RNA sequence: GCAAGACUAAAACUCAAAUGAAUUGACGGGGGCCCGCACAAGCGGUGGAGCAUGUGGUUUAAUUCGAUGCAACGCGAAGAACCUUACCUGGCCUUGACAUACUAGAAACUUUUCAGAGAUGGAUUGGUGCCUUCGGGAACCUAGAUACAGGUGCUGCAUGGCUGUCGUCAGCUCGUGUCGUGAGAUGUUGGGUUAAGUCCCGCAACGAGCGCAACCCUUUUCCUUACUUGCCAGCAUUUCGGAUGGGAACUUUAAGGAUACUGCCAGUGACAAACUGGAGGAAGGCGGGGACGACGUCAAGUCAUCAUGGCCCUUACGGCCAGGGCUACACACGUGCUACAAUGGUCGGUACAAAGGGUUGCUACACAGCGAUGUGAUGCUAAUCUCAAAAAGCCGAUCGUAGUCCGGAUUGGAGUCUGCAACUCGACUCCAUGAAGUCGGAAUCGCUAGUAAUCGCGGAUCAGAAUGCCGCGGUGAAUACGUUCCCG
């Protein structure tokens, strides 16, 4: 059957949301609106730069956008005019001066998206999907996650009829609504089509619930 | 939708902007009663006369992302696939699996 | 949930709006400079009346 | 059920005659909810037939529901306890239904009258199910 | 050999198999066991009538497209008069309504008109702006050119993503060791128990994961903090209105905690897991409800949300406009609403909610109107003002079983409001009219408790347009002996 988003079931127990701001409902759909436009610039303009997460806050009549990232040399830039050049883009996107911070990810194997994106690109050059799949899976678990599974779909090898690998080690325990799970997925453009991309990565149990996370 | 369609709405929300002042003004002195009889039916002429897309009941909600005419919920701006995806990604702040 | 026809298959969502109510009586010279100088935190509307 | 056993429901006897008997005739009375209706067709009876005739009113409802009381199902079984004034009072609604006067409530009286002096489509269909049971 | 026939006994031609034993699944009108509103016991419906709505068919210039047993048919559509709109008739444009790359000129814009159904086209005013290493540049518009744009065109049987279904079914797997030539087997089987592969015992097996349960939300009891816009027990003043001094008690509002664990007693189980009963406690064995849906199945659904491989069109399968259609009507089906009345209809008087919405908005109050509403005016960005009248209920009168003082379809005549515009084709109001309908065959559906039944209230979509959908409270049942058969 189908699944529950794990990151949307989990919005409110031991995630949180990836947008804080409060709006009134005259202004809630123009925010969101310039939020996803900013989302959506950033997430082509970054594309080499491996960012996974992006918060955006509007704190008072501004704007701030933590970048996460890990190459944060390629997105600060030379001497600093790349994130000045941001800074300006995402003023003129968003009507709003906006600052941009940077959070340096130390362990990019742990992270879902970093993962989705490494195969999604290795299954572009040609890679053999199931090398693959185990090799993320063998270096997340040599990170250090209690537990990784990895699927694709599509026109595997170019096969005519489609179908669906995935492969798991470790623990995956998806219906315990305070395990950390990160999840995410990516597409890959060959010349035979699109082949989707989905990781799950467990990292322990969360004790002490939203009151621990300091929501 | 189509480009087409999306461009249409968009040159009707310039033409109701345009337009917004005048319409505002013949209605005022439609709903008159001070004003002469002549005034109020020369003023209710040129409402007539107006351009058809100065009017904001031809207007259509369309989801800002990819211009759904279906499922608006005026309060986000997307239609409901959009909001879907958003929402459980978590870009919606706030919004969270209902359950009592 | 689905893209063209179940009509019985629906996330529901809802959005809570707090308020809270703080009154603050003979304010000192102080007071005011330093409710001022209090940082905003973004997620939180502050609104002052004198 | 099935594996189960299910407890019977017990319901709280009436806040007038504190009668279990009367409360369970009132609940196979009423009709979408509406348990004052019940209550005033119920009452009027009980109150017409203490002018009618000097009887206790409990007493002579239950006299009355005893004599109506059948004790064969239906292969012939008998009925339980439970299922003798379960019927009994079905027969005693449906019956006093069908007689012509301006309220429920007077001629749910007039047939506990009737009943009682073994005139009632009710003890009718008594002796029915008694030449039913003599068939087998 | 009486006969029926027996015995001996080929070839032409034709196929790439035909066979034996054993393994794993699937099935059996084979055998054991168990569960589920499956049956049984009950209470209400559908199938009959009128209307609403969707579909098939038929019709049409078009009646746009998709969804088709359960799992399509009040489905996409959380809302087609124009728009939406994808369809038809007719009128128009051609690097195009939209993007990038190149070459030139103009600020952009703005006023008045005229022709036209409009799209469009032509005359006619003002403005001619921002930076500047200032020789030009930033938008923005117009003109030329070609690579291209554009396509709700085809393929869901090339795909991603998303979803339904079996089914909230209790199952689905893996490593080392043993047995077998082998596919495989064991473990996971065997005895009790449970809502559950839930738990406890035995055993060539010894060890793990995803599933179950719990963690999350809401409701029931209590405590702490908090005392306004909410509250009023005690005091005082009152126009008897928490209205006013005042109080922080109570209700409530909403954050954080406490409590329930077979904890105590009795009996059983096997001397285990478990099971039955009792006290206390608001609550007792899972207290109630929500969310959460394993491995997999159906080339299930969606190229018309979107993305995307491939195919196809390019003065047209692209783009603009006005009018029409999606609302047709000999018919058939699905899902609903309203009734057929006295446990009721009408009239008069009088009580008790919850949840949600409100600044392009909701409106106190007054006046006018029979009314829908109109005008003036007031408070509210809301525990402050408002939608707002809860309705069924209770008391009194009347109707007296009649197609009626039931029912409210249809049609005639007047109006109101939204909107540029209610003919096709809106909602509502008033007068007149007053249809079928007398409780509905075979068959079939929902529901085990604050449930069914019945009564009203709100919202999303939305200028206007719900009997649908998603929520909220009020009143409040009947019956479960049991698993013999119906289904899974
Ligand atoms: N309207 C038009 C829709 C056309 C449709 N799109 C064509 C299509 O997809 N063809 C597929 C395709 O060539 C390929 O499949 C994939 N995935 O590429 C192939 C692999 O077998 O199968 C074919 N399909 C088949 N169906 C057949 C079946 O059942 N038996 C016999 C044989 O005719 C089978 N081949």
């Amino acid at each position: 059957g189908q699944k529950v988003h794990p990151i949307g079931i989990r919005l409110g127990v031991v995630k949180r949301h990836n947008a804080n701001w409060y709006a009134n409902p005259k202004q809630y759909a123009e925010y969101l609106l310039k939020d996803l436009q900013v989302r959506e610039f950033l997430t082509k303009k970054l594309k080499n730069a491996m960012v996974s997460n992006i918060l955006i806050e509007r704190p008072s009549g501004a704007a701030k956008v933590t970048i996460s990232t890990a190459r944060p040399g390629i997105v600060i830039g030379k001497k600093g005019e790349d994130i000045e050049k941001l800074q300006r883009e995402l003023t003129n996107i968003m009507g709003v001066p906006a600052q941009v911070s940077i959070n340096e990810i130390d362990r990019p194997d742990l992270d879902a998206r970093l993962v989705a994106e490494a195969i999604a690109s290795q299954l572009e050059k040609r890679v053999m999907f199931r090398r693959a799949m185990k090799r993320a899976v063998q270096n997340t678990m040599r990170a250090g996650a209690k537990g990784i599974k990895v699927e694709v779909s599509g026109r595997l090898g170019g096969a005519e009829i489609a179908r669906t690998e995935w492969y798991r080690e470790g623990r995956v325990p998806l219906h315990t609504l305070r395990a950390d799970i990160d999840y995410a997925t990516m597409r890959a453009e060959t010349t035979y089509g699109t082949i989707g991309v989905k990781v799950w990565i467990f990292r322990g149990e969360i004790l002490g619930g939203m009151k621990q996370v300091m929501n | 939708a189509k480009k087409g369609m999306i461009n249409r709405e968009l040159k009707r929300e310039k033409t109701v902007a345009k337009y917004a002042a005048k319409r505002a003004e013949l209605k005022a002195t439609i709903a008159n009663v001070n004003a002469s009889d002549e005034e109020r039916f020369e003023a209710m002429l040129k409402l007539q006369a107006l351009p058809r897309n100065a009017s904001p009941v031809r207007l259509r909600n369309r989801c800002g992302l990819t211009g759904r005419p279906h499922g608006y919920f005026r309060k986000f701006g997307l239609s409901r696939n959009k909001l879907r995806d958003t929402v459980m990604q978590g870009d919606v702040p706030g919004v969270v699996k209902a359950s009592w | 949930t689905s893209p063209h026809v179940n009509k019985d298959a629906r996330d529901q969502y809802e959005i809570r709006t707090y308020k809270r109510l703080i009154d603050i009586v003979q304010p000192t010279d102080k007071t005011v400079d330093a409710l001022m100088k209090l940082d905003l935190a973004a997620g939180v509307d502050v609104q002052i009346a004198l | 059920p099935r594996r189960r056993v299910v407890a019977a429901r017990e319901i709280l006897p009436d806040p007038k005659f504190s009668s279990q008997t009367i409360a369970k005739f009132m609940n196979h009375v009423m009709q979408d909810g509406k348990k004052s209706i019940a209550e005033s067709i119920v009452y009027g009876a009980l109150e017409r037939v203490q002018e009618k005739n000097k009887v206790d009113p409990v007493e002579f409802f239950e006299t009355t529901l005893e004599k109506v009381r059948p004790m064969v199902e239906v292969v012939p079984m008998e009925v339980r306890p439970s299922r003798r004034t379960a019927l009994a009072m079905r027969w005693l609604v449906d019956a006093a239904a069908k007689r012509s006067e301006k309220t429920m409530a007077l001629r749910l009286a007039g047939e506990l009258l009737d009943a009682a002096e073994g005139k009632g489509a009710a003890i009718k269909k008594r002796e029915d199910v008694h030449r039913m049971a003599e068939a087998n």
